[PDB]
RNA sequence: GUCAACUGUGAUUGAACAAGAGUUAGCCGCUCCUAAGGGAUAGCUGAAAAGUGUUUAAAGGGGUCCCCGUCUCAAAAGGGAAACAGGUUGAUAUUCCUGUGCCAAUAGUAUUAUGAGUUAGAUGGUAACAUAUAUAUAAAUGAACUCCUUUACAUAGGCUUUACACUCGGGGUGCGUUUUCUUUGCACUUUACCUUUAUAACAAACCUUGGAAUCAAUUUACUUGGAGAAGAGGUUCGUUGAACUCAAUUCAAAAAUUUGUUUUGUAGCAAUAGUAAUUCGUAAUUAUCCGAAGUGGUAAGGACUAUCCUUGAAAAAAGGAGGGAACGGCUUUGUGCUUUGCUACUCUUAAUACUUGUAUGAGCGUACCAACAACCGCAUCAGGUCUCCAAGGUUAACAGCCUCUGGUUAAAUAGAAAAAAGUAGGUAAGGGAAGUCGGCAAAAUAGAUCCGUAACUUCGGGAAAAGGAUUGGCUCUGAGGACAUUAAUGUUAACUCAGAACUGAAACGGACAAGGGGAAUCCGACUGUUUAAUUAAAACAUAGCAUUGUGAAAAGCCACAACUGGUAUUAAC
């Protein structure tokens, strides 16, 4: 076949080094490093990631246009939206809940 | 069909150690992988993941537990206690 | 190796010119030479 | 490089002052089609003609001045 | 070439051919569940095609 | 000879505490006048595994009582403990599971842990797991308490010194026995370098005061006394009395 | 160039000697961040030298008087702004050249043009959520103060998807064998980054409807459900990166701009570039560059399941949200504020002009060897020395044997002779351990399928026990799938199994590969580890058992001259 070497100055199979064969339209085998794989983006009270949100790493989620960053409603990508109703729900019932409770206490 | 008169779920040690220390080891391992049911839902579904944690699958809630149970009988007997006050 | 401090590779080119025979018109009016093999630089 | 589809946008790029170079090209496949490429600094356009008489035409309107390129 | 147009006709399975152990030779895990989706196949075509009851084909 | 086994151990070389994965200190939430005058309402979070000890550790949000906003500490985790309870510290704070209470305030008989051994020191004593502290009296004038760690001494603390309803998680801990060596190098591994360890009479003179001969035998008594000088305590150390128990 | 010496033989050679020459980066690294840690600051000790690193700190920054808050070094394999293809030189190339991009900056002031909002903050969508396509997806008010998240993570096992690799068949080119046979054997048949790449496809997740026991759905694996399943319709991320009629176009049937049918384009990049050919000058042309599929060797991903008295870094940096501080422009009486008069204003990319020190890309590395002669071993030393790439046949096989790409055909010498002896090997009639301290050495065995398998046992094992049989080549037979037509009828894929003939100097795991076994005793439970260059063991370790001290900073145990530390990010399990 052909055979494939490292092209950009460290050559150890490290998790951010892993690399790709691919043929170029001058008929060479070539090697290609592709970039890292990056997490999901995730719910502060669930810690499980949230709709619409691209998984972007610091450097690419800098340069998308915003409206892939985030959710137009609420607490948008930083809660989701299972959490969110019922969190809603949450601040509505304890609200009336401790009302209730002074107007009989008296 | 049936693998073993005895040993069970040691039998992974194989013909090593001391028969006695085996069923000791067992009785603990039993224990251990048991499925506790969830006082927080109603399914059987309370793991351990790590040595004092107990994770139930479908709350994906954390109940603070013993090494090889969801519940001591030392902490049982205290909860009692302080439930009569 | 193929990286070097720019201190080092001054120096590494500061021998080789050190090397250089003595120029042949000044004996019409040498000892102590490097040679790379078996002379390490060390430094 | 990107790919134009709109022949009015091709138009609208072709009018503008940083639109340096008009870059045409003519080929055989199996019969005659043409590509026509635009240079600007930030990219360079192509539109695929499929039609004789519609890139006659087109090559023919174009402000003269811009700057022709053929690869031959 | 030639010699694989034979196997193919069958020519060089036999016994003393073979050399290794036959979970090698072909995985029996592999050829289960090549069999288990074959069965599941059939059965999911049934249920949609609604030639069989729902009863009947989680039973089987 | 040169320096014995034991006294390398000390000298803050290459045995120095597996620091790298542990999450931080263990220590209750310092002492002020919002806990001292009433109670504080936190909320557990999580519960978080430790490489060090048995106990897990729960993770304890406060909402800040003269800034805004949350701030959270690490406390040791009582069994029965779970993620979404609410935690309550002070004086006036209810006997229930898992509360941190002055001791003063226990109805005798309670069981409890992390004891502070003198006041607002954020506990210290009964933080292993399945371990526990009983409260066994308080004096007629108040003011101290009597409580009994789970050694077998008994102890008289102050009263207005914390600890925590409820007896310390991960009980029965080293009821399973550890079948094979790897698992007590996995052990120690997350530990200190300790182990394995070596018998003291198998080692060379020069290394150890009990070695040499030629039957690995002992060969003077082995308990040596309070007194002894650094390198020369080896075996029973000070001991009141050798051979098996009996009460 | 070249042969004084060296290149252990020769030598016109050469890693020798001589003369010149060569290393080009915003994108590849260093450069920045923090980790194990190091060195200092405050103290305090100490004659000093030094030992300590917040232990009596008026200490580094952010907002606009308040809030954070040791400094600094430590990764060329962790984190990490952005780059690829083709070509080119005697010697460099992701670096030069040509093309194409991408990333980061990009000051003030004034003009212009780009779109928003207004007569001080847009809309859609039941929902999950979606929405700016402007030469450019620029632009969707937001302070203090907060709260998150990405950064950012173990191991094992299978499953699955894509890519590359390999293979087969067909068309086209060239070449080869071509006595005989050979619709043949072989070669070539190319496509990058970049375009939030456009879409499709698919594992999930989530939503609307729906209301489930004769439980259901359902995966290789088990998973999931009234805390809402199946079903039906959706929304999103992640894979992927022109899949899919995708886009454009055409005609037919539509709405004051859609569905159906056709034509194009290797989706742009892209053929002008490559490669194989073919001619003519002695540079120029022409022709080619594409229809089906399989194997699963690599690598990545996805969804997962299991394992742990082990739960598997941190920050730089970036992002999101909560919160609601602040808020037309112009003219003007009066002390940024108040009342009068007027309406195109506030944003926001990009371009332009002018001033402001000279207003775009800093410095450093880039030759060559990487051992066979460039390293270390006193040297051109059969030694030692880190990582990636992985072709065909045979095959369990990245083994061993032989082969293609690529490399070499040289080793501190050659020829001739051929004996003892040596050394690395073969092989031996008949006997079969009689040799020897000792079956050491050597041999026998061995691959697979099918049978058969004891004492004893902690019931797990012993076990491949023991002990048998079979195995080639040919010619057949049976078994095992996938699709799509309206039960039958068709198209169509692999390799593995099982059975039967015939055939031969009874041979066939033919080479290579590859267990000697049994009956017992002693020691050591085990796996583990050890005397580097005389001892691998019965030594040592180990789990378990048993013992002891110690309730804490006036303690245990231990380090240090001293102050001070360590165990201790600890606490009787």
């Amino acid at each position: 076949a052909q055979r494939v070497h490292y092209r950009r100055h460290n050559h150890y199979n490290t998790k951010s080094n892993k690399v790709r064969p691919v043929r170029t339209p001058g008929g060479k085998l070539t090697i290609h490093v592709v970039k890292k794989k990056a997490g999901k983006p995730k719910c502060a009270d669930c810690k499980t990631a949230i709709q619409g949100v691209k998984a972007l790493r610091p450097a690419d989620n800098y340069r998308a246009r915003r409206k892939n960053r985030t959710v137009a409603r609420a607490y948008g990508g930083s809660i989701c939206a299972r959490c969110i109703r019922e969190r809603i729900m949450r601040a509505f019932l304890f609200e009336e809940q401790k009302c209730v409770r002074q107007v009989l206490k008296e | 069909s049936r693998r073993t008169k005895k040993v069970g779920l040691t039998g992974k040690y194989g013909t090593r150690y001391g028969s006695s220390l085996r069923k000791q080891i067992k009785k603990i391992e039993l224990m251990q992988h048991a499925k506790y049911l969830c006082t927080f839902c109603g399914k059987t579904a309370t793991k351990r993941t790590c040595v004092g944690i107990w994770k139930c699958k479908k709350c994906k809630r954390k109940v603070c537990g013993g090494a090889w149970s969801l519940t001591t009988p030392a902490a049982v007997a205290a909860k009692s206690t302080i439930i009569r006050l | 190796g193929s990286i070097k401090r720019f201190r080092l590779k001054q120096r590494l080119g500061k021998c080789r010119r050190q090397n250089r025979p003595v120029p042949h018109w000044y004996r019409l009016k040498n000892t102590k030479r490097r040679h790379w093999r078996r002379t390490k630089l060390g430094l | 490089p990107k790919q134009i589809t709109d022949i009015r946008k091709f138009l609208k790029i072709s009018r503008k002052p940083d639109t340096t170079a008009v870059i045409i090209m003519k080929k055989k496949s199996k019969t005659v089609i043409t590509k026509l490429k635009l240079r600007t600094k930030k990219y360079l356009y192509t539109m695929v003609f499929a039609d004789r008489k519609k890139a006659e035409r087109i090559e023919n309107s174009l402000l003269p001045s811009l700057k022709r390129i053929y690869y031959p | 070439r030639l010699y694989k147009l034979a196997k193919r006709k069958g020519r060089h399975m036999g016994i003393g051919k073979r050399k290794g152990t036959k979970n090698a030779r072909t995985n029996q895990k592999t050829l289960w569940i090549k069999r288990q989706r074959v069965l599941r196949r059939l059965l999911k075509r049934l249920r949609d095609s609604k030639k069989v009851d729902r009863h009947l084909y989680h039973s089987f | 000879g040169r320096v014995i086994r034991g006294q390398r151990k000390g000298r803050g070389s290459i045995f120095k505490s597996h620091n790298h994965h542990r999450k931080g200190a263990a220590k209750l939430r310092h002492l002020d006048y919002c806990e001292k005058k009433g109670y504080i309402k936190g909320l557990v979070k999580d519960i978080i595994h430790d490489p060090g000890r048995g106990a897990p550790l729960a993770k304890v949000i406060f909402k800040r009582t003269e800034k805004y906003g949350k701030k959270e500490e690490l406390i040791i985790a009582s069994e029965g403990m779970f993620t979404g309870q609410y935690i309550s510290c002070g004086t006036k704070a209810p006997l229930s599971v898992g509360n941190i209470l002055p001791i003063g305030k226990m109805p005798e008989g309670t069981l409890i842990c992390n004891l502070e051994h003198r006041t607002g020191n954020r506990g210290t004593l009964v933080k292993a797991s399945g371990c526990y502290a009983t409260v066994v009296g308080q004096s007629e004038d108040g003011k101290k308490t009597k409580v009994r760690l789970p050694s077998g001494a008994k102890k008289t603390i102050d009263a207005k010194a914390r600890a925590m309803v409820g007896v310390v998680g991960a009980g029965g801990r080293i009821d399973k026995p550890i079948l094979k060596a790897g698992v007590a190098h996995h052990k120690y591994r997350v530990k200190r370098n300790c182990w394995p360890k070596v018998r003291g009479v198998a080692m060379n003179p020069v290394e150890h005061p009990h070695g040499g001969g030629n039957h690995q035998h002992i060969g003077h008594p082995s308990t040596v006394s309070r007194s002894a000088p650094a390198g020369q305590k080896v075996g029973l150390i000070a001991a009141r009395r050798t051979g098996l128990l009996r009460g």
